[PDB]
């Protein structure tokens, strides 16, 4: 979702329990993929390093 | 550092309720009391009233007791003010300003919004 | 034990020299306050050594050398001596107490260095 | 002629300044306070023919007895309990009792010992401890949980106002000040010192301060004199006037499995509901509030003095708040303030309503709550008020108002640190003398 | 240096004034034990202070100005200072020491107050 | 006040006396460095006690009733004693201060177990 | 034991073991011992010493 997606490449999304401890919500973020690391299978996963 | 955002104002119709707002943000937001300050055109600074910010005390004017009413929010540092029935001559730039309170009395303003 | 210790202040300044030794002995003794023993033997250390650099050792009383001189406190303090307490003399001297240390520690020095020349002569 | 340099030890002299001080106190109760072992006796000497300078609003103690109370509080609180598991989502409805508005408390899930299984439990409340979620007005959370965590307090531990003396450490002297009418600034013409202060109880009240002291005179009204603008003014009594309180109803206190730790719910509450109250003797408080207008309006001397309830803030400052046993009260006192004066024994009983809840913000701070377990059975309690923290309205033109307030704790621990004050001896002074020493 | 601390312990009081040099010297050096540092430093100026008062400044052995006063142990010991114990002996004289410090801290101080109007004839 | 503090190091050990009170005066005085004003203390009060035990009580300068035995280092530092040689001169005397302190302390105690014995003649 | 309390894994590498400790005084303290062959730990020691 940018002109460089392959700059940053975190643009990632997530599921955080917030706020209840019984509620899970779809957050979305920026990050570097030097901060991100791939897992194993299906390269679309991933994890922080 | 200190700095005291505002939101809030534009044109808000005749006999409709309004409501302010401020943001404190780098200083300890239990130590300084909040006032708010306005001016109408053509006329000199007047207080409206104050606010403590910790234990949530408002005070008002003499005049604008019934209208005011002054809230906080401590957990985001979040201040208001809504002032009920806009009368025509209500026309003014409404300032928050931090106090520098002592231990025991209250002293000048030095930090307007 | 602690007992009458600055009851004697407000009283003159010759009557007060006789209970300087009640109040001499005043080393008694979160949860952490254990600093301020520290702090009371390093300030009692403290006066113990400067009093020790100018030939008052131990002594409660004592007089050294150094004439008395003017441009410091020129009271008429002989008489006011049994007027004034201690509290008043101490303000007017506070003026001048950081200058006669240098002084005291230098006549001092003097008189050792004397004192052992007198005995090198064995 | 012949006046020499001469020094002395032991000298009756100091100056003014600020150091720890101890925590002393009896033998320790319960295996606010924390500090052994001690023994303390002190002996007052009256400084004859001493002037010294004392100021209650500018003295260092008074921080050094907040620190040391909320640094202990924290570390009562440390081993207990946190309720972070309980911030689940909870559905209420509550129509048992006879009166379901006066509590309005729920049902909600938790993990057990086995960290696979989730067991429905229930448990009462008060609706000033619980948020009604958005949405459905059905679902319910607790009040502070999406602002901070939820500590219980330690049931075998109850601290209380268990009297203190802070005793000055070697090389300082708390000195002191009992001339009859000393309105907390300017000098003290009577003069005297100690190790160790009285016995301070920590007390914990809003609106007025219960368990103190009593003036010598009549009644003192004690403030700061920067400015007319003052933040609150303190009125200490010379003639206490008893408060009474109860909770009539058998509250049943339950245990639900948190490892070992365990989380206190109220189970139930037996007998018929009576909403807790308290009771003031009306002559005397009629009587108080006439001699406290009489002495106030010496200040104010061409204005009527009305005095009329509190306006807004939170629960702490809008009612009386204190705590009774292990439960914390919120009394409405309307009703007691709302008088006016002009400007120029015990024949009856007023009663106020009360209300209790268990989360309780640490008074000076949001960001950290603490939960009180119940106290089962039923309570009563009688202490002694003995000041008034008012706090006067600007800006009225001709007609004065003072109005309860005083959320700030410390304004608490300012009457009752009010006499003292610390100051380092200089032991070592010079001064002229006749003098020789042999060379 | 540590050694034969205590080994005059036990002896006649007179055989033990020998050895109070070695006993002098010993103020040697959880996680936590400064505290037990800090205790060693506070009694060892605790003593060397109340020596200072009496005008035993220092020096291990001295006499004073105050009599052996009425009252008191009574207990004869020049006969036995060449026999028994200090041990055995502080049991007995533990009883008005207490009594004893004042009276020397009085004499000192008329002692000092003494010589301090000798000088001042300057 | 600090100023000068080993200013005339490496100096004579004629010239470098004068100012021993300059050294002589340093008491001065994560987060928990407390431990560093108990060690200074601990050092100052050694020195002051072990200088106090061979009878050279507080002042700076003194000399003792031990003779000079030529053995230790058999210097003739009279000449040396004007040029420089401080740091050199406690190498050279390195070897034997362990083997003074002895005898300086027992040289006090004949001194004053003899007064005690000369004053016991009241 | 989870029902009643928490539970730590040792950590391997420290091996915690009777490794023999002296105990010291501090100054002004002397730890008094008693070689008595024959003392049940309890009643006086005349064959008494210092440490
Ligand atoms: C933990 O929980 C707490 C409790 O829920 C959370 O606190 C809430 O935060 C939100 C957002 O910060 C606040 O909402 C704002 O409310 C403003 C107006 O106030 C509301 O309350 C009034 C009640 O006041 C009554 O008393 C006073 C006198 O004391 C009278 O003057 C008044 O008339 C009442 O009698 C109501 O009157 C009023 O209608 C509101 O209900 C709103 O102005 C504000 O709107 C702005 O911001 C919105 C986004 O935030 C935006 O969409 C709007 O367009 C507008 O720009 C906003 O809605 C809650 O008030 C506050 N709760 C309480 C109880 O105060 C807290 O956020 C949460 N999290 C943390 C970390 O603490
Ligand atoms: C963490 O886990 C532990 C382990 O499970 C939990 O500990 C258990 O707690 C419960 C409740 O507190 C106990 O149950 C009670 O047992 C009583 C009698 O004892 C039982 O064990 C006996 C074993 O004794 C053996 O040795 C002796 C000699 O040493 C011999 O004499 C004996 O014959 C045996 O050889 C058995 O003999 C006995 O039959 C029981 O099995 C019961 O009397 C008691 O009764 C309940 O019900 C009554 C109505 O019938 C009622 O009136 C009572 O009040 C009570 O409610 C109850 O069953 C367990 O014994 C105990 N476990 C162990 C191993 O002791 C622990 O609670 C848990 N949680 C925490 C926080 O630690
Ligand atoms: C200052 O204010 C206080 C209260 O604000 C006044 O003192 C209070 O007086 C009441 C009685 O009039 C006491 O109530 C009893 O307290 C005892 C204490 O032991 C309770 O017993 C047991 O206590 C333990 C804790 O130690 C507790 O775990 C038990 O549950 C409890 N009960 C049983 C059966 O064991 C007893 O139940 C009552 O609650 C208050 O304790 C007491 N408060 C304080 C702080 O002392 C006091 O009167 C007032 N000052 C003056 C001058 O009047
Ligand atoms: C303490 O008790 C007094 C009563 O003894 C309370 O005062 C009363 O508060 C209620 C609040 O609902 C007021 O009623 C409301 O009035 C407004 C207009 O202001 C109206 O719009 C509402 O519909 C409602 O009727 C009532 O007038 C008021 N009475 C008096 C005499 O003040 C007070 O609120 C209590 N304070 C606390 C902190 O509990
Ligand atoms: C504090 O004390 C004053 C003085 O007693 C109280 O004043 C009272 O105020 C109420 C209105 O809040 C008045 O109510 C009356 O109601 C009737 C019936 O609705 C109406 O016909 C009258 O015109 C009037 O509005 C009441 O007369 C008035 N009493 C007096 C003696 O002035 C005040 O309510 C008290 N406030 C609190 C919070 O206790
Ligand atoms: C967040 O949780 C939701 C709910 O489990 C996940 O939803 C997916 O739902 C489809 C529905 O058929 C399943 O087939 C997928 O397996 C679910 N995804 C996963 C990862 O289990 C949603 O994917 C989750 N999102 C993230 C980022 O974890
Ligand atoms: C406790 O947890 C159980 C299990 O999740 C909840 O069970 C309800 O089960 C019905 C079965 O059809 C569902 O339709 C509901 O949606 C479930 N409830 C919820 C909140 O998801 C039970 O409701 C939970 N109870 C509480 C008080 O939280
Ligand atoms: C305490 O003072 C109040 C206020 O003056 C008294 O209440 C008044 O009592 C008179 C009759 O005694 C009534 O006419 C008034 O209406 C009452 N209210 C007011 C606001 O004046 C009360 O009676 C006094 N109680 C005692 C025991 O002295
Ligand atoms: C108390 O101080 C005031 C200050 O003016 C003085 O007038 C009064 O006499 C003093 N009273 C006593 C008992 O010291
Ligand atoms: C105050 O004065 C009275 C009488 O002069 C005296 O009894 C009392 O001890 C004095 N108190 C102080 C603290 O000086
Ligand atoms: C040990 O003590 C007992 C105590 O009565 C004594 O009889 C015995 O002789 C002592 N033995 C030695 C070796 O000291
Ligand atoms: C015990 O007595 C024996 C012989 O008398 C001796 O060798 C030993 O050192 C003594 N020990 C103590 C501690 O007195």
């Amino acid at each position: 979702t940018a002109s460089n997606s392959s700059i940053i490449e975190g643009m990632c999304s997530f599921n955080i329990t917030t706020e209840l401890r019984d509620k899970r919500e779809k957050k979305n973020a920026l990050f570097y993929k030097l901060d991100i690391v791939q897992l194993d299978g299906n390269s679309s996963q991933y994890r922080l390093i | 550092q200190v700095r005291l955002a505002q939101y809030g104002g534009g044109v808000k119709r005749l006999g409709a309720t309004m409501t302010l707002s401020c943001v404190a943000s780098g200083y300890t937001f239990n130590d300084y009391y909040i006032h708010w300050v306005r001016q109408a055109p053509g006329q000199g600074f007047e207080l409206l009233g104050y606010i403590d910010p910790a234990n949530g005390r408002p005070d008002y004017a003499g005049a604008l007791r019934e209208r005011l009413s002054f809230y906080r929010d401590k957990s985001m540092e979040t201040l208001y003010m809504d002032l009920r029935s806009l009368r025509y001559d209500d026309t003014a730039m409404y300032y928050c300003v931090r106090n520098v309170g002592t231990a025991g009395s209250l002293l000048h303003y030095d930090h307007w919004g | 034990v602690f007992l009458g210790f600055l009851g004697a202040a407000g009283s003159t300044m010759g009557a007060a020299s006789m209970t300087l030794t009640v109040q001499a002995r005043n080393l008694l003794s979160g949860i952490k306050q254990l600093q301020a023993r520290v702090l009371a033997v390093e300030r009692y250390l403290r006066d113990q050594q400067l009093l020790g650099i100018w030939g008052c050792s131990g002594k409660l009383i004592c007089c050294t050398n150094v004439p008395w001189n003017s441009s410091w406190s020129n009271r008429n303090l002989s008489e006011i001596w049994d007027n004034m307490t201690w509290l008043q003399w101490d303000k007017e001297i506070s003026n001048y107490t950081q200058i006669i240390y240098g002084l005291l520690e230098e006549s001092q020095n003097q008189q050792e260095k004397n004192e052992q020349d007198l005995l090198a002569l064995d | 002629e012949n006046l020499w340099v001469t020094v002395y030890y032991g000298v009756p002299v100091w100056k003014e300044a600020k150091t720890t001080l101890f925590c002393a106190s009896d033998a320790k109760a319960y295996e606010t306070h924390a500090c052994v072992p001690t023994d303390p006796n002190p002996q007052e000497m009256v400084l004859k023919n001493v002037t010294e300078n004392f100021n209650m609003w500018k003295n260092d103690m008074v921080d050094q007895m907040h620190e040391d109370v909320i640094s202990l509080w924290d570390q009562s609180l440390k081993p207990c309990v946190k309720l972070t598991p309980l911030c689940v989502t909870l559905n209420c409805t509550n129509a048992t009792a006879s009166n379901s508005s006066i509590i309005e408390g729920c049902s909600f899930n938790i993990t057990t010992e086995l960290r696979d299984k989730r067991e429905k439990k229930n448990a009462l409340f008060y609706k000033l401890d619980i948020v009604q979620l958005d949405g459905n007005s059905s679902q319910y959370r607790l009040i502070n949980c999406n602002t901070s965590v939820i500590t219980q307090a330690c049931p075998k531990v109850s601290f209380d106002p268990i009297p203190i003396h802070y005793c000055a450490p070697a090389g300082y002297a708390i000195l002191k000040c009992n001339n009859k009418t000393f309105t907390g600034t300017g000098p003290c013409n009577n003069v005297s010192t100690v190790q160790c202060t009285h016995g301070i109880k920590p007390v914990v009240s809003t609106q007025l301060l219960l368990n103190g002291s009593l003036a010598e005179g009549e009644i003192i009204i004690r403030s700061e004199n920067i400015t007319k603008n003052v933040k609150t003014i303190i009125v200490h009594l010379n003639e206490s006037v008893k408060i009474e309180c109860t909770r009539p109803n058998n509250k049943t206190r339950t245990s639900i499995r948190i490892p070992g730790q365990w989380f206190y719910a109220t189970g139930q509450v037996i007998g018929d509901i009576r909403e807790a109250y308290c009771n003031i003797n009306e002559s005397k408080w009629n009587e108080t509030l006439q001699r406290v207008s009489k002495k106030l309006k010496e200040y104010f001397p061409h204005k009527n003095i009305t005095f009329q309830p509190s306006s807004g803030g939170d629960l702490e400052i809008t009612t009386h708040s204190f705590n009774c046993g292990g439960e914390f009260f919120y009394c409405n006192t309307s009703s007691l303030f709302n008088r006016t004066y002009m400007a120029n024994n015990s024949t009856r009983t007023i009663t106020i309503h009360c209300r209790i809840k268990q989360i309780i913000n640490m008074w000076q701070e949001v960001g950290r709550a603490m939960y009180a377990p119940p106290i089962a059975g039923n309570i009563t309690c009688i202490s002694n008020i003995t000041g008034l923290l008012l706090t006067r309205d600007g800006g009225k033109n001709n007609t004065e108002t003072f109005r309860p307030g005083g959320g700030n704790m410390k304004d608490n621990w300012r009457s009752e640190l009010y006499k003292y004050k610390v100051v380092k001896i200089e032991p070592l002074g010079v001064a002229p003398t006749r003098c020789k020493r042999r060379v």
